[PDB]
């Protein structure tokens, strides 16, 4: 049983592929219409067009559910339209079968999903960055009882302008330094130099100290917990965790990263159940308009839960993989219907 | 007859089309909204108000694009259910059915017209000033749970913060001045629970306070003044905006034809990209109008070019 | 009135499909364009109603060239056309369907216009029937609707497409009484279909259509005699 | 073998399309479903193939119910099906159309499976077209691969959609020894289709279906003597 699930394979992977190709050109496109009303003196139409360029990489990360989404309805569509799926279920082959053919070729969708993200995102979207703008200041951070300012920080590992209080258990001052200049010796330790110093005043031409702080996760602070890669993400929030508290956007983040292959799995396994079941003798424009619907109303409804769970109490991990699981019992069922 | 017949499907399915594309924009543009609130950067009871003012601006672009979505939709069911096979059959020919509905797409281009030279500046203005209203946000607006938020001199850390923008937990306050509070609650802040120091000098306090352009213009001025490229831009905008309509019907009639097998929904992509080629041309044309480049004579031109390669189209 | 069509050919992905094409029709003569499926009978009537776009030959109604107009000027000339899927007006009432045609005709006016309907409507018997919708109809009936709003043109010559698909033995007689109507309406019909056993039953003169080109004509009972028709298309036994 | 249909009935549109239909069928028997068009023999047939769900009745295959069985669970029983509209895979070749359906059975290897397709390609006379794609072969010869590619799973009883729509009358006799071919083979056909008059010519037993009720049964010679079908379908000529 190879040549039918190599010919549904092969028909849904080609599909999937000429989606992704013609909606990653539409979103460079129209990604610099919209970029051609922020052009500067020292930002030019060719910089914008650099700028968007730099971005396919995070666009076609993007559009990879939705991609498959569509991939899935026309092939599923080009197959059904041409009564071969009739025929593959005259012969014996079950629905869950074809549908786990068409799994098969969403796996490569996801696999390029995670290659991107782990490996290609963060380069490409910091030349852009780059690019658009042409190794933090004013950084607050706290440790346990502790809270500290550093004006600016080096990822070289140097600390310019360093202020810390330490508090007591019961919020009472325990003491307060400043000092000039810091420079990274091991981990969790620093050097510095002009340590002024108050206690529960004082001075030293130079000391160590012990503070949580590491070059490693200095350049992440600046940049949006969505756009880190799944290892940066997660690095940073065991550091975090182990040292001050987690913020919720970051829960977030992570939830909404570890759901992608679910999601565009079970968006598949929908597109699969449509055209069993009520996309079912409909033309090939019908078809892709109602993926089309589909796929708006996923981001939109990703988005919509994300932001709630922001606002609202309960971990995003409910209002993230909720979707998820309705949309695949949603599916299961319409697959049960035949 | 065949008129009422196409004038009740075109009003019913571009109404269709219309309802379902402002409810996917403007759901777009609401979340992105809500996601901006839930970072304490505007009021989430105010966004509301917000998509009600926009309204104007964003059927100023759905109206068109929906007359020529629904025109698409009822010529391709026509073709599609043989309909315009037996009315070329009985001497009635397709340009003459898009004839027909001349004074639909005046209606349209009337209601085009009013949401272009009244409603939409209103709303703009509208807009900007709650805009300005909103924009002016410090210090505990912005507070974020888990989190430092600095805005001018101040610094601010909550640990905790209600569904409501409101009982903060785990307060911490920096300028010099130090404040530290169990709990707070909202520039009149109450805190409760609370140390106060200066950096020497120490409080303690178990309750206390905190006290820390064009586009919306009205026609009426911008009428005259079209010496000036950025006025002479608008308004010729505003004049020659409404036409759209007419542009869209013909060429909704230029490129309706579909056979049965393709399905009445085949040529809806082709054309809307085709469509939002002449909105895109003339998003272009106006950019250049306002830095004196191109002349406001380019408006009707723009329109023209894509009036006269639609007539031909239809006449091939 | 004569209907001639001479030296039609059409291609489709560089293969001739239509090779030299010619036949005559008159008013009041039932013709029938027979032959096999997919061999040139199909697009051949297609390039007389006008829905393909002709590559040569040329088409006459009485020395008035028709060869260049679109398929609404030919239908204004008198050339009726009934597909063979249903072609109802599906939201509008029957009524209105014959109606809608009707105000077409300049030469007519409200009151005459009325007289018209409510003849169309008793000569089809679809009267008691008049005021439902087209959608929610049943086959027979919507046919004959159909033909009668095709008749409210007046046309000169009416192309049928398939008029026995999908009818059972019992109504065949009925639509062959229909068609027989039509013709001594003074209307000419050039009926193409798949069903040749009924078709040569009334057809006053056939054409076959054979590897794109007209292989045979007369009458049914010469088109039977025929030899290579029988070779190639009917086979040794048929009656 | 014996598959016998039990009052069957569909509703559409809380429209009862279809009441009380039952027949039966053997192995190695010619059956036809006949009637007025849309007066129920479509609906019962694709009731009986599986592409519709049913509201009422029970279907058995020698005392196995297939009656909440789906389509494919019912294919693996023994029933093929053959559908009016063409239904070759476009894209793939015609030997590679059976050997993907060879491919599918349990009880066959790489040798015997080529030896099938072999018997297949020269039982049907399209061995000589075996390499060309589905997508561009001709009527006949792409409704024989079609035929060859159900026959390959090996199916007890064939469900067969039309098979003289758009065929012209020199291509009848083929398609009749055809399905005649498919009768000495073993596999009871159950035969659909508009065209009355050449469906009667070969199947043994038919049954004529009518305000969605069967009102007709027995040989086509008894279906032409019946008095109610030439009333309501056949007409007092035929
Ligand atoms: C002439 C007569 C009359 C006729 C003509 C009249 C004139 C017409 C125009 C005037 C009236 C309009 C009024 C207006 O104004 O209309 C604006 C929007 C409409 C403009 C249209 C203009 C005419 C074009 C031609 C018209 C005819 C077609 C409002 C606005 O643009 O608002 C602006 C808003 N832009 C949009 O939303 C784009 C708009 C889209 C428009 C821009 C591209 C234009 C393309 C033109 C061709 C289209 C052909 C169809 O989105 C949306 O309409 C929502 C979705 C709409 C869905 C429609 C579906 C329809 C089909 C339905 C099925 C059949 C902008 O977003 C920023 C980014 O945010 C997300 O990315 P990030 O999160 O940041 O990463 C988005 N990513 C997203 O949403 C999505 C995510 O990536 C997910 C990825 C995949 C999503 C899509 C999947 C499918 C893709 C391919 C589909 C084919 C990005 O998407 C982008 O980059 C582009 C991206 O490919 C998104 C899609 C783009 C294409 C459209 C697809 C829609 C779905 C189709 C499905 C079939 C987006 O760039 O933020 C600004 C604020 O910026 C500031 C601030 O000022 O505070 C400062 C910033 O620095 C930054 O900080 C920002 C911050 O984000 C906080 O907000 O804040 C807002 O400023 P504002 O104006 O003040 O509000
Ligand atoms: C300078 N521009 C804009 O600010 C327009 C108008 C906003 C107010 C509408 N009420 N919006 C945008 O860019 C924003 C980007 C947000 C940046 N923070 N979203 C994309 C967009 C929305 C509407 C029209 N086009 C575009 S993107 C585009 C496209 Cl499709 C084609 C060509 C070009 Cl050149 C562009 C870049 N944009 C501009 O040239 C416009 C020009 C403009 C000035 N006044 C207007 C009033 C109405 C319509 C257009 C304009």
């Amino acid at each position: 049983r190879r040549i039918v699930a190599k010919h549904v394979t092969k028909t849904t992977a080609l599909a999937m592929l000429g989606t992704t190709i013609v909606l990653v050109i539409l979103q460079v496109l129209f990604t610099y219409l919209g970029e051609l009303s922020n052009l500067k003196a020292d930002y030019s139409a060719w910089q914008a067009f650099l700028y968007v360029l730099w971005g396919a990489p995070r666009y076609l990360y993007e559009i990879l559910p939705i991609s498959a989404l569509i991939g899935a309805i026309l092939g599923l569509g080009t197959l059904a339209s041409n009564s071969e799926l009739i025929v593959m279920r005259s012969v014996g082959i079950s629905l869950w079968r074809i549908v786990g053919w068409v799994i098969r070729s969403a796996l490569v969708l996801v696999l390029l999903s995670f290659a991107l993200s782990e490996w290609v995102v963060p380069y490409t979207n910091e030349r852009a960055n780059s690019v658009k703008s042409h190794e933090v200041r004013g950084y607050w951070s706290r440790e346990g009882q502790r809270f500290i300012y550093v004006d600016y920080a080096n990822s070289q590992g140097q600390l310019k302008r360093i202020q810390v209080v330490d508090f007591d258990d019961n919020y009472r001052l325990k003491s307060v330094t400043n000092a000039e200049q810091g420079q990274f010796v091991k981990d969790g330790q620093w050097l510095l130099n002009h340590s002024q110093q108050m206690a529960i005043l004082a001075n030293a031409a130079k000391q160590p100290f012990s503070l949580a702080l590491q070059p490693k996760y200095v350049h992440m602070v600046t940049i949006d917990p969505e756009d880190l890669s799944f290892s940066q993400l997660v690095s940073f929030m065991n550091y975090m965790r182990e040292y001050s508290q987690v913020p919720k956007t970051y829960q977030l983040a992570f939830w909404k990263k570890v759901a992608s292959p679910f999601a565009l799995i079970t968006l598949v396994l929908v597109a699969c159940s449509f055209i069993f079941g009520p996309l079912r003798q409909q033309s090939m424009g019908f078809r892709l308009v109602i993926a089309l619907f589909i796929g708006l109303g996923f981001y939109y409804l990703q988005d919509f839960l994300g932001y709630a769970s922001l606002v609202y109490n309960p971990s995003p991990a409910w209002f993230v993989l909720g979707p998820i699981v309705l949309m695949f019992v949603a599916g299961s069922y319409l697959l049960y219907r035949a | 007859i065949i008129r009422r017949y196409l004038v009740k499907q075109v009003v019913s399915t571009s109404l269709v089309v219309i309802a379902l594309l402002t409810l996917i924009m403007m759901g777009g543009r609401l979340i992105k909204y809500f996601g901006v609130a839930a970072q304490g950067r505007l009021d989430a009871g105010v966004l509301f108000s917000i998509i009600g003012y926009r309204m104007p601006e964003f059927l100023t672009l759905i109206l068109p694009l929906g007359f020529f979505i629904g025109l698409m939709l009822v010529f391709g069911r026509l073709y599609v259910d043989h309909e315009m096979a037996v009315l070329n059959g009985s001497g009635i020919s397709r340009i003459r059915l898009g004839q027909l509905l001349i004074p639909l797409a005046l209606v349209f281009l009337v209601i085009q017209g009013i949401l272009m030279l009244w409603m939409t500046p209103w709303g703009l203005r509208q807009f900007d000033q709650l805009s300005s209203s909103q924009a002016v946000r410090t210090g505990f607006d912005l507070v974020r749970p888990k989190e430092f938020i600095s805005s001018g001199p101040y610094t601010i850390y909550a640990g905790d913060l209600s569904e409501d923008r409101k009982n903060l937990k785990d307060i911490f306050f920096y300028q010099d001045v130090m404040i530290l509070a169990k709990e707070a609650t909202r520039n009149v802040v109450d805190l409760i629970q609370g140390r106060r120091y200066e950096i020497y000098s120490q409080a303690e306090f178990q309750r206390y306070r905190l006290r820390l352009k064009v586009e919306a213009l009205p026609s009426s001025k911008l009428w005259n003044k079209w010496n000036d490229p950025v006025i002479a831009s608008e308004m010729g905008w505003r004049v020659f905006g409404p036409f759209t309509i007419v542009i869209a019907l013909m060429m909704a009639v230029a490129l309706c034809e579909v056979s049965p097998r393709q399905g009445r929904y085949y040529r809806l992509i082709p054309a809307i990209f085709i469509f939002a080629s002449l909105i895109v041309l003339l998003i272009a044309i106006r950019t250049r109008i306002s830095r004196d480049e191109l002349g406001v004579w380019a408006y009707p031109a723009a329109l023209a070019v894509y009036g006269i390669a639609a007539a031909l189209f239809s006449r091939k | 009135q004569t209907l001639c069509i001479k030296h039609l050919a059409k291609n489709y992905s560089k293969r001739w499909v239509v090779k030299d094409v010619s036949f005559e029709m008159q008013s009041g003569q039932i013709v029938g364009l027979l032959g096999p499926n997919g061999a040139g009978k199909t697009t051949s009537f297609y390039m007389v109603v006008g829905l393909v776009r002709m590559d040569k030959g040329e088409i006459h109604l009485d020395n008035l060239d028709l060869s260049d107009l679109a398929m609404h000027e030919r239908a204004r000339k008198g050339i009726g056309y009934l597909p063979q899927e249903a072609s109802i007006f599906r939201k509008l009432t029957i009524a209105e369907n014959i109606m809608a045609i009707l105000e077409t005709r300049k030469d007519l006016n409200k009151q005459q216009r009325q007289q018209r309907l409510q003849e169309l409507l008793n000569d089809f018997k679809i009267t008691h029937i008049k005021d439902s919708l087209g959608m929610s109809v049943s086959g027979g009936e919507r046919r004959r609707a159909e033909i009668a709003r095709a008749l409210a043109a007046d046309p000169k010559f009416m192309l049928l497409d398939e008029p026995f698909a999908g009818v059972d033995p019992i109504s065949v007689g009925d639509i062959k009484d229909i068609i027989r109507n039509l013709k001594d309406r003074g209307i000419g019909v050039l009926i193409t279909d798949h069903n040749v056993r009924e078709t040569l039953a009334i057809c006053e003169h056939a054409y076959i259509v054979s590897e794109g080109a007209v292989i045979a004509e007369g009458s049914p009972q010469d088109i039977l005699e025929n030899e290579q028709v029988r070779k190639v298309y009917l086979g040794d036994d048929f009656t």
